[PDB]
């Protein structure tokens, strides 16, 4: 048996948080991955000594004494830390050649937007004159965009976009429709 | 390291296809999952060392192979009920410790090619009042009505890819919800500075690499053949 | 390589009764590699149907099998036990003392 | 009953 | 009293005739219960007691399939070796693996075991603290470096100190009626005239379980040491073992020696005169 904790964690950075992985039985070893979906997992770190304690820049992992539980830590959370955190590992009293995945801690880190600018824009199709959709973008961590409650029109989720030379960020989700009575200004009421 | 060729695949019901899998860590353990969309891995087969293996936890329609300690090659035969899914490779130096994973393949799986579409692509040109209260330009790329949901997008500027200001969709949107090979869509977007965008000479190309049909693959319906092909759409800079 | 030489033993299961059936052994141990051909003989006769243990072996890695018949002994006739391997010049003959 | 993993030498 | 479960592999190339040999076999302290041989067609796992054929289908067929996969790893472990030592392919060469646990009378865990030999020769060897490794040589030092960064000992522990001592108490109490059983060894006595002057006193033991015993000669005080000789105890051949002791004395001094026979057959032990 291997469980997760918490299933989900949100938190705006500068904060510290401390995911958790436990299990009935003992570990042989365990491993913590970073998985982005769509590819492959990326392994962290395994540790194998009861009690032990290993750090990778701002992440800190520690192992339970009976090697039952692990723990990582993160100190200064930051928005690229945002992502599925995956533990895995091997069964001691198992005697088996394989190891276990748990169902990973997905986090959730908020960016810092400093001045936010809400605003949604109509943005009309290069090639043809009737063709648009609406963005909506610069708003703030605070803001959840809903799904549509219709099924007539199309919307994205956010986005975090970086323009990484001006040293800036920005959210943004996309909306169009197949009517063109469809008005941009009142796209995200939900 | 550990590759997984292709990245994509497509196939009709009944048709076997094998999946590869080639590592060169030195690793004598090696490992099969499966993922289907938001939930997680679930071993298929493994093999602990050259000339052994056994089943996980989900065997039933699959098949593999380990003549070579390089190579763990997996058969998906028309008894698994359910193939479409994500496919992931891992190799450890012993069977039952760290393990490394290779690329992931997306194997989906069609009841009828009559359902395979190219996407259409479309630009969407920066709002005026964008550029007026911000002094930045969104352009917005549409890819829309594609099946199956295999695209690479990409954003291509003067003729070279770009990857800062670029977002895109974690996951494409389902055009009709009911039918389970129904057609996709997928937005982007690549933010720049309104001096950039104003500038005429500068060209604008969102790339949508479709993954389809083979050329060699057989097509009896009279529209063209929703061949594995790349579909852009351009905007040039306007002042 | 390293080589160890065989240890032999030649003996009855029970206590050899005339007329009675008991079996016949033949213990070889401690020897290395674990190739080895084992011949029971009766009257210099090499006895059909043998019959051997699952290879083992000891702490010091040398290996042991028992060789084994079925018989019944008469006061005149001979038994023995015969080892060829590459540690033996030869073949080697150990003959079966009822007293051994 | 005998080791469930194996692992060269 | 105590008891102890082991395995015992090994692995033989039989260079351009066929793959290698491979040949496992299991024991409960003197008992052996199990075997696989690849030469053998019926490529299962097989009982050889039978108090295990006690254990289901499912046991079998796990036995059959982790066995099997000890076959390759070992057959994988002669190529390797045969490099490390730079070595050639007409040579036939071995890969012995032994393992299992010790537990004491309140049958709890006592020591485990886990090793290996090359040509005959140790290669490599769990230390009694489960943790740590000894190697022969460097070669084998190669292995440790390799098992060490990938914590074998560690997985190792788990099997040795666990599952180990499980299995074993299960067995324990599965075959009961043989396996905790004593058999007192069957004594008696024998005279012969070795140089006319010299009489050969032989003292036996007989059909005794387990293999466990101490034969001493002695005088009107005590152990005679010179002049003695000592054979290996060897099995009987249906479970039960034997071993004899035997003194050259001067003739008309013969019933002056007493054998002394020591085993958890017997309340105290026996002796015995000519």
């Amino acid at each position: 048996l291997l469980e997760q904790s918490p299933q989900f964690l949100s938190i705006q950075e500068g904060e510290n948080l401390t995911v958790y992985c436990n299990s009935s039985s003992v570990f042989s070893s365990l491993q913590w991955y970073r998985q982005e979906p769509g590819e492959g997992p990326v392994l962290l770190v395994t540790v194998v000594t009861g009690g032990e304690v290993k750090k990778l820049k701002r992440l800190t992992f520690q192992f339970g004494d009976a090697r039952k539980d692990s723990s990582l830590h993160i100190t200064a959370a930051q928005p690229g830390d945002t992502g599925l955190y995956l533990c895995a590992g091997a069964i001691g009293p198992s005697n088996t050649g394989k190891l276990i995945f748990g169902k990973g801690t997905k986090l959730s880190v908020k960016p810092n937007i400093q001045n936010p600018d809400p605003a949604v824009y109509q943005l009309r199709d290069s090639k043809s004159s009737d063709k648009s959709v609406c963005l909506f973008t610069d708003f703030d961590s605070q803001t959840n965009v809903s799904q549509s409650k219709d099924s007539d029109v199309y919307i994205t989720d956010k986005c975090v976009l970086d323009m990484r030379s001006m040293d800036f960020k920005s959210n943004s989700a996309v909306a169009w429709s197949n009517k063109s009575d469809f008005a941009c200004a009142n796209a995200f009421n939900n | 390291g550990i590759t997984q060729s292709p990245k994509y695949l497509f196939r009709k019901e009944g048709q076997n296809v094998t999946l590869s899998c080639e590592q060169n860590l030195n690793h004598d353990a090696m490992y099969w999952y499966r993922q289907d969309p938001g939930q997680g891995l679930r071993l298929i087969y493994y093999s602990q060392i050259v000339n052994d293996f056994q089943k996980g936890d989900i065997a039933e329609g699959y098949s593999v192979s380990r003549e070579k300690k390089e190579s763990f090659p997996l058969t998906v035969t028309s008894a698994q009920a359910n193939p479409t899914a994500f496919y992931l490779c891992a190799s450890s130096i012993r069977s039952s410790y760290e393990q490394y994973f290779g690329p992931g393949t997306r194997l989906t799986v069609t009841e009828d090619l009559k359902n395979v579409f190219p996407p259409e692509v479309a630009v969407f040109e920066p709002s005026e009042a964008e550029i007026s209260h911000t002094q930045k330009a969104t352009l917005v790329c549409l890819a829309t009505g594609f099946y199956p949901d295999h695209v690479e997008l990409s954003w291509w500027v003067n003729g070279k890819e770009v990857h800062s200001g670029v977002c895109t969709d974690p996951q494409p949107l389902k055009e009709q919800p009911a039918l389970n090979d129904s057609r996709y869509s997928l937005s982007s977007r690549l933010r720049v500075s309104a001096t950039f965008w104003q500038n005429p000479r500068n060209h604008f190309r969102c790339q949508v690499q479709f993954y389809g049909l083979s050329e060699n693959d057989e097509w009896t319906q009279d529209r063209a053949k929703p061949v594995t092909q790349i579909v852009s759409a351009e905007a040039w800079g306007r002042a | 390589m390293i080589q160890r030489t065989p240890k032999i033993q030649v003996y009855s299961r029970h206590p050899a009764e005339n007329g009675k059936s008991n079996f016949l052994n033949c213990y070889v141990s401690g020897f290395h590699p674990s190739d080895i051909e084992v011949d029971l003989l009766k009257n210099g006769e090499r006895i059909e149907k043998v019959e051997h243990s699952d290879l083992s072996f000891s702490k010091d890695w040398s290996f042991y099998l028992l060789y084994y018949t079925e018989f019944t002994p008469t006061e005149k006739d001979e038994y023995a036990c015969r080892v060829n391997h590459v540690t033996l010049s030869q073949p080697k003959i150990v003959k079966w003392d009822r007293d051994m | 009953g005998i080791l469930g993993f194996v692992f060269t030498l | 009293g105590s008891h102890s479960m082991r395995y015992f592999f090994t692995s033989v190339s039989r260079p351009g005739r066929g793959e290698p040999r491979f040949i496992a076999v299991g024991y409960v302290d003197d008992t052996q219960f199990v075997r696989f041989d690849s030469d053998a067609a019926s490529q299962r796992m097989e009982p050889r007691a039978p108090w295990i054929e006690q254990e289901g289908p499912e046991y079998w067929d796990g036995e059959t399939r982790k066995v099997k996969a000890h076959s390759q790893t070992h057959r994988v472990d002669l190529g390797t070796l045969r490099g490390y030592y730079n070595q050639s392919e007409a040579g036939s060469h071995t890969v012995q693996r032994m393992y299992g646990c010790d537990v004491g009378s309140d049958w709890r865990f006592l020591r485990g075991y886990h090793q290996y030999a090359y040509d005959g020769k140790d290669y490599i060897a769990l230390k009694e603290d489960l943790r740590s490794w000894t190697a022969a040589d460097m070669a084998a030092q190669t292995t440790k470096h390799k098992w060490e960064a990938a914590h074998v000992a560690e997985q190792l522990r788990a099997y040795l100190e666990g599952t180990c001592v499980e299995w074993l108490r299960r067995y324990l109490e599965n075959g009961k009626e043989t396996l905790q059983r004593t058999d007192a060894p069957k004594t008696h006595m024998t005279h012969h005239a070795v140089s006319d002057h010299e009489a050969t006193l032989r003292c036996w033991a007989l059909s005794f379980y387990p293999a466990e015993i101490t034969l001493t000669w002695q005088r009107d005080g005590e152990d005679q040491t010179q002049d003695t000789e000592l054979v290996e105890t060897r099995p009987a051949g249906d479970g039960t073992f034997q071993k004899w002791a035997a003194v050259v004395v001067p003739s008309g001094q013969e019933q002056r020696y007493t054998c002394h026979v020591q085993h958890e057959g017997l309340p105290k032990p026996l002796t015995l005169r000519w």
